[PDB]
């Protein structure tokens, strides 16, 4: 797949994503608070379409996330993340996906994610999480 | 704690 | 070093 | 003075600054680096003119700044930055301004700054630095 | 803010 | 069970625990780095007995994890951590205990393992570690 | 000088020092927090006597130094530390030791100070700290 | 990068 690398930033907004029941994850992006500021991140897309969007918006600063989980799996092939699911303070959101496969999950007591890296092809191949005080 | 990344910050050096 | 901040970075999951 | 607040960024690669030798520094801006791109942070600006500008250029990112040092004095009734200096590891810039009134300095043996926050009004009133591994 | 410092922690895993 | 915290140090220079490949890890103690000097940990031991130690010294300070995976599952009611496997930059350590419940993986990019926390009754019920750069 | 670094910790609890108005601060001892309790730092000590000794028990955790300031001066023909003041948001400890030479100052508006190291012959010839959130 | 926390470190004043 397209490797993506958004960096680190000051926060999360909001979380734009897509899936399709059948598969996995597609679309992914952004939107990050850069000092106080809203930042858009690049739209980080799926080489095909038909996927449903979702639209994640935080009631930033006050919510934030404190677990993210999700599973990964086999789909053509590949492994790919089939779904994810965010856990902030405030509620929960998903599972967005199919929840089939290997599952994992990162429970955060202290700490903040800001910033996601991935790689995505005609799915989310893989990411990782920055994470800072 | 608030979704707000913080960072060491030192001074201020000048009018107090 | 280098005049690059770091961060920690947890994963990745999904394809190794 | 009007107070601003950069925040924290990835690193620096550029500081403009403008100062007149018979009182203090006036303007004062940065290009960052955010996550590997530059960004061009707003422009602090005296209420006044009469400064000379100075651009300094850093070898991003193998160059940075290990030293920061100045004075601070009186002009015209108020406490201010009179004067500034920048160690890199390559080579020192300054000093810009007057060397007059009381010093400080600011060695850094492991991390970087990351951004500044501070006052202008008719010089600059007083500053601080963000710094982070 | 107290005079503790602070560090990032993940998890727990096992019995919530 | 009976909650345990060790809190941050500056490095691992080795962790002992022990498991039964019926039931789940049972004691844990770490030997921390801090500030280059050895420090001992509190043992943190099971209620009961019948478990097979094991000792995972590592070549400090060349030698660190990089990927820290398990088990959780039901052991008598209760849910515990069944197994724990440790990946340094080095080597493979484990896995010990069962291989059986829902996994759960910590992959780092970028950062290390500098403390744990948990509790632990007959078993280890559950464990958070402290991550820095 | 005799060169010490105590580490890094997570906080500060008591700092022991010593001076002699006409000449510089000799004796340096400081009992940290480590994880919330009690670590008692080596003491570190001047080849000759005759210093008054000074305790400043800060009330941990509540307490917390904000600012250290002092002056570095010339003493038999070398720099060393002449004067030291610690200011919490509590109250103002110092200035001990002799205020003449050039002054520094390190006002922190986030963070804290969770370590030092330095080195000391006849009176403590140069000091660094170690900075945390 | 070692298996050794790194912190910030700001300093030395005094002899250099
Ligand atoms: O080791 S292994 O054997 O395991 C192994 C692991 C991984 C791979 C794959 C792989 N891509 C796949 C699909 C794919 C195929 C079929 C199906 S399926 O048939 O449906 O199942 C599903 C998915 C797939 C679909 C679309 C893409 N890949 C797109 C892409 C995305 C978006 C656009 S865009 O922008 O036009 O929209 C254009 C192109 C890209 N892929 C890369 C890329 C790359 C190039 C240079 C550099 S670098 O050198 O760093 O520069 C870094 C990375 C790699 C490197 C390895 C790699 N892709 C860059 C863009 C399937 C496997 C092969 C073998
Ligand atoms: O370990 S092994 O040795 O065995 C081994 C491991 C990995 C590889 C692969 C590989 N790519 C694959 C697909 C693929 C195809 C079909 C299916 S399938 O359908 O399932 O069959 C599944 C997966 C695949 C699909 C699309 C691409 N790869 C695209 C790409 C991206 C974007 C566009 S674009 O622009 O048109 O959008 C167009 C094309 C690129 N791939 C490279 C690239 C590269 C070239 C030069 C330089 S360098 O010169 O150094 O700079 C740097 C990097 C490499 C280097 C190795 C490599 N790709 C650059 C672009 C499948 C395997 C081969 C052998
Ligand atoms: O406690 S004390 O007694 O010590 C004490 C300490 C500080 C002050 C001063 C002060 N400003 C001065 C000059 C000045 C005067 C004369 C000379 S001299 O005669 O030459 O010597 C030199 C310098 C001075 C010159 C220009 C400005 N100040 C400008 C300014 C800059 C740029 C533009 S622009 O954009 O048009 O260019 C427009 C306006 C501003 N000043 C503020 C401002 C403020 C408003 C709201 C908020 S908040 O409530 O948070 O919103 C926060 C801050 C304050 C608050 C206090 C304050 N300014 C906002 C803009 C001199 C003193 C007074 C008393
Ligand atoms: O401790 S005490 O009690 O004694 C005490 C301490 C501090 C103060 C001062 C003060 N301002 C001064 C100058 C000044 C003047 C002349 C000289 S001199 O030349 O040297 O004499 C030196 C310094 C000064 C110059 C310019 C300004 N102040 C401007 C300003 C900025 C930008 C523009 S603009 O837009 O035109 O560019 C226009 C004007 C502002 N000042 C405020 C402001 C404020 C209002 C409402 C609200 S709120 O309603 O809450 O929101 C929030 C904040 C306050 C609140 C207190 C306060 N300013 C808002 C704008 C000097 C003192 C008074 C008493
Ligand atoms: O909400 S739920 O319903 O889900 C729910 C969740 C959790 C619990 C349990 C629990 N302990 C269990 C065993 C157990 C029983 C049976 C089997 S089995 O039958 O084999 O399956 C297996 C395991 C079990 C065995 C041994 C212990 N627990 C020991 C212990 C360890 C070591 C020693 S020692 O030192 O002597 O060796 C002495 C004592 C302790 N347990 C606590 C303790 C505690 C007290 C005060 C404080 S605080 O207020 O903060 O101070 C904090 C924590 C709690 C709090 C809740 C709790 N223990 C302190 C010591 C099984 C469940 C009940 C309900
Ligand atoms: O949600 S509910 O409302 O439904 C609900 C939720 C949780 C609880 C439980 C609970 N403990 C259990 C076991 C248990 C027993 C048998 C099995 S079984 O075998 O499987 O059946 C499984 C699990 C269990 C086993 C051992 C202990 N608990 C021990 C303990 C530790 C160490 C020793 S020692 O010293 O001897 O080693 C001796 C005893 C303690 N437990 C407390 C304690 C406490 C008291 C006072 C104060 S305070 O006054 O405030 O300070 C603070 C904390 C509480 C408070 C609530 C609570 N324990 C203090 C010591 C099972 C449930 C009840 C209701
Ligand atoms: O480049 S320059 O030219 O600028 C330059 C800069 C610095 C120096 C000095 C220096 N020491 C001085 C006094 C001194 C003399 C006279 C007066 S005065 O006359 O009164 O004015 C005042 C002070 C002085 C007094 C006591 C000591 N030094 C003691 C000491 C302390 C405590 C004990 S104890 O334990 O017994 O109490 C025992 C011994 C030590 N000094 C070292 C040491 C060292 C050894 C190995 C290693 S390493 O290789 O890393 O291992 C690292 C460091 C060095 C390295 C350089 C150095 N000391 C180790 C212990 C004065 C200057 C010379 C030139
Ligand atoms: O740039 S230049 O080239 O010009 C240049 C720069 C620096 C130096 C100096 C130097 N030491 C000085 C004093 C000093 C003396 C008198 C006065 S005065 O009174 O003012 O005159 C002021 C200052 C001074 C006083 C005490 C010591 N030095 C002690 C010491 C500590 C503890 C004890 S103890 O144990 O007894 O307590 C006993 C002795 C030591 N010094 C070393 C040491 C060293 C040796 C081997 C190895 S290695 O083999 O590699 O391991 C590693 C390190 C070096 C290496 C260079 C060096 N010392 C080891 C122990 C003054 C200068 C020379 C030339």
């Amino acid at each position: 797949g397209k490797a993506f690398d958004d960096g680190a930033f000051t926060g999360i907004r909001e979380i734009n994503l897509s899936y399709n029941k059948e598969t996995a994850i597609g679309d992914f992006q952004v939107v990050y608070d850069l000092n106080g500021s809203p930042y858009v991140g690049q739209n980080h897309k799926s080489f095909i379409t038909g996927f449903t969007p979702v639209k994640i918006s935080l009631d930033f600063p006050s919510e934030y996330i404190m677990e993210v989980s999700g599973y990964t799996g086999n789909v053509s092939g590949y492994v790919v993340v089939r779904s994810l699911t965010f856990k902030t303070n405030k509620k929960t959101y998903g599972p967005y996906g199919v929840t089939s496969g290997t599952p994992f999950n990162l429970p955060i007591e202290n700490g903040l994610i800001v910033g996601f890296k991935g790689s995505i092809g005609y799915w989310l191949d893989y990411f990782s999480m920055y994470l800072s005080l | 704690q608030s979704g707000i990344s913080q960072t060491v910050i030192v001074g201020p050096w000048g009018a107090k």
